[PDB]
């Protein structure tokens, strides 16, 4: 004794809040307890939209996956038939590369010795030059019957006759000079001296030289120096009376293959020569193979093309190639997630459950709220009556 | 604890199968390279090959028992020129003229067979191994030849490369002839008392001892050829490398088709790694 009165009634103030504060406790107590009934309510709503979610992409992706499939093996089918036409393609590119060359290289054979002649003549009407005879192929007469033989025996019927190893020299220069074309010299002088006389011929078939008639005597060695027990065999008997007689020879075929004697064998296809002898061609026109040369590079281009789309066809069916296994991938970690969230629900609906269950019995049990209850107005009276 | 264990079990009974994932991957890597290089070389060559069409023998085989390995191969893409060497392609081109598209083949039978029963498309010369014959330009002669003009002078066959194999056939078609720096040279050469020789002018001329002198107004063909030949090869080698690695990745499947047991059970096994995983999450 004795205390004050102010000092007296926070004695029993603080009592009052002592429990007045211990209800609110017991009423947070109890909203917490609400609330996970209420977050659980949450997350258990938002696997049952995410599992909703991948079923989602489950479908777009096996509907892609089973879409692509059917394009694969689509768009094989169609690089095998579309390779098989590159390679048609790519035959008849070369067939025609081939005949190109045969007609162009032809032309040019012509077109050379339709220039050097022509230059050739010009050149010994001013006088620059003498000695010049042509080509020796003019310069002998032969039976029309022998024709292909001669031409495809002795191509050499092409080469020009002269005199002066120095006046074909004197020819090369103009040619030069100019640019007329290229030739080959048969020179009289360095010329060796060859026995002309009739020789005996194996199975009486008879030599190329004496089907020969020289305008003059002064040719007659020269056309022994390109033909020389030339045989003119026809449907080979060559083989048995070239390669091996006692003496080996060099025969035509009339038709015109050749054995050499030399063990070469020279047979063709369709084309034999004509014409190297006195004795419409076959030329082609500098239009004919220009038309020729022209449409090669057509279809030498088509090719181009056709190669660089059926590339592309390769190059589209790497990718798909390279999506098959990602697609499916990606398609497997959805299902393997959809699984583990399947599982993370059924283990979320126990939780719902068992928190509902600690709610319900902390509201069915009010004993420890009606006791703080009281004793929060008695004091209040207490207070009040004190 | 069983998680890791039941993985693992699985796991090295992939490596005892002889499957590798991170194999197989990395061969698809090189394959998709060497087939863009294939189509690549290929594509850069198609010019080249315009130009070089005679190199090419088309013969439908006679008969199902003759010897396809009887026939050697077209004369021009049978040698090879070093680099050093080139300078006288002009030269070898003339010296050997039209015989560079000669067909070699075994023997005289395999010609006349090829001539007859094998659809010749163009006319063909055939050189027949076992029946050619050719005197070659002699020890002394060239020995000759190189006294007369020093580092001027060469037989021909020395400036060129080919398999013992075809021996004749080169000598055939090279054998004979002296490559020469200059008409001077050749002149001297050729027409001289102990040395009678064809002789090739390094320009493309051609002095024969038996009144014959080509010349006249005309880098060609032998060249390109040579440089078809290499790139032909390169490419032989790629689809072969490709080839190799293709056989390594096609047999690298059977393994990965015992994949379609354990893969097909590895993988949802390797899902339980994580499905027990979670639950350890504690409570």
């Amino acid at each position: 004794e004795l205390e004050p009165w102010d000092l007296q009634l926070q004695e029993k103030e603080s009592q009052i809040q002592l429990a007045e504060s211990e209800l609110s406790l017991l009423e947070e107590t109890q909203a917490k307890l609400k609330k996970n009934v209420e977050t659980l309510e949450e997350k258990i709503l938002a696997k049952k939209t995410h599992k909703q979610e991948l079923q989602d992409l489950i479908l777009d992706l096996k509907k892609k996956l089973n879409s692509l499939k059917d394009e694969r093996s689509q768009g094989e089918k169609n690089f095998t038939s579309a390779h098989l036409k590159l390679k048609e393609m790519q035959k008849v590119l070369n067939a025609h590369r081939q005949r190109a060359m045969e007609a162009r290289s032809s032309l040019s054979k012509a077109q050379n010795k339709s220039k050097v002649l022509t230059a050739l003549s010009r050149l010994q009407k001013s006088g620059r030059i003498n000695g010049f005879h042509g080509r020796l192929g003019d310069l002998g007469v032969i039976d029309d019957s022998f024709d292909v033989a001669i031409s495809t025996a002795c191509p050499r019927l092409d080469d020009v006759v002269v005199d002066t190893v120095e006046c074909a020299q004197h020819c090369i220069d103009y040619l030069r000079k100019n640019k007329l074309g290229y030739a080959r010299f048969i020179l009289l002088d360095r010329l060796r001296q060859f026995n002309l006389q009739p020789i005996s011929t194996p199975e009486n078939v008879p030599r190329l030289f004496d089907l020969v008639k020289p305008k003059n005597p002064k040719f007659s060695n020269a056309f022994y120096s390109v033909l020389r027990d030339t045989l003119v065999a026809q449907n080979l008997k060559q083989a048995n009376n070239v390669a091996y007689g006692k003496k080996r020879f060099r025969v035509v075929t009339v038709d015109g293959k050749l054995i050499d004697i030399s063990g070469t064998m020279s047979g063709g296809g369709n084309h034999v020569a004509k014409g190297l002898m006195k004795l419409k061609v076959d030329d082609y026109t500098p239009e004919e193979v220009d038309k020729i040369e022209r449409e090669l590079s057509e279809r030498e281009n088509n090719f181009r093309v056709a190669s660089d789309t059926v590339h592309e066809m390769e190059e589209e069916l790497k990718k798909l190639r390279d999506h098959e296994p990602d697609l499916e991938s990606q398609i497997s970690k959805a299902e393997m997630e959809a699984d583990s969230l399947a599982s993370e629900l059924t283990l979320a609906e126990q939780q719902v459950k068992e928190a509902e269950m600690a709610y319900v019995k902390a509201v069915s049990d009010k004993a420890q709220l009606n006791v703080v209850m009281k004793n929060l107005e008695r004091l209040r009276g207490e207070y009040n009556d004190l | 604890k069983q998680c890791q264990e039941t993985c693992d079990k699985l796991r090295a009974r992939l490596v005892e199968y002889g499957f590798d994932p991170s194999r197989i991957k990395d061969l698809k890597q090189r394959e998709d390279k060497l087939k863009s290089h294939y189509y690549q070389t290929c594509k850069n060559s198609e010019y080249l090959k315009r130009r070089v069409t005679n190199l090419e023998f088309n013969y439908t085989k006679p008969y199902p028992n003759f010897e396809a390995s009887f026939v050697h191969g077209v004369v021009g893409q049978l040698f090879q020129i070093d680099n050093d060497n080139i300078r006288y392609a002009t030269a070898l081109q003339t010296c050997a003229g039209g015989r560079l598209f000669n067909v070699v083949v075994q023997d005289s039978q395999t010609a006349t067979q090829l001539l007859e029963r094998g659809r010749l498309r163009k006319r063909v010369t055939i050189i027949p191994l076992d029946k050619i014959y050719t005197r070659p330009i002699s020890s002394q002669v060239l020995d000759l030849a190189k006294k007369i003009a020093p580092g001027k002078v060469e037989l021909a066959i020395n400036l060129i490369r080919f398999d013992e194999s075809i021996t004749k056939a080169m000598e055939f078609i090279f054998g004979n002839s002296l490559i020469c720096e200059d008409p001077e040279t050749a002149k001297k050469i050729t027409f001289h008392p102990k040395i009678r020789a064809r002789s090739i002018t390094l320009q493309g001329d051609v002095y024969d001892p038996e009144g014959t002198l080509s010349g006249g107004s005309r880098e060609s063909l032998l060249v390109d050829i040579q440089k078809y030949n290499q790139i032909q090869k390169q490419i032989e080698t790629i689809q072969a490398d490709l080839n190799h690695v293709t056989e390594e990745l096609q047999t690298q499947y059977a393994t990965s088709q015992k994949t379609k047991t354990i893969q097909s059970d590895l993988n949802l096994s390797l899902h339980k790694l994580d499905l027990a995983k979670r639950n350890l999450d504690a409570n």
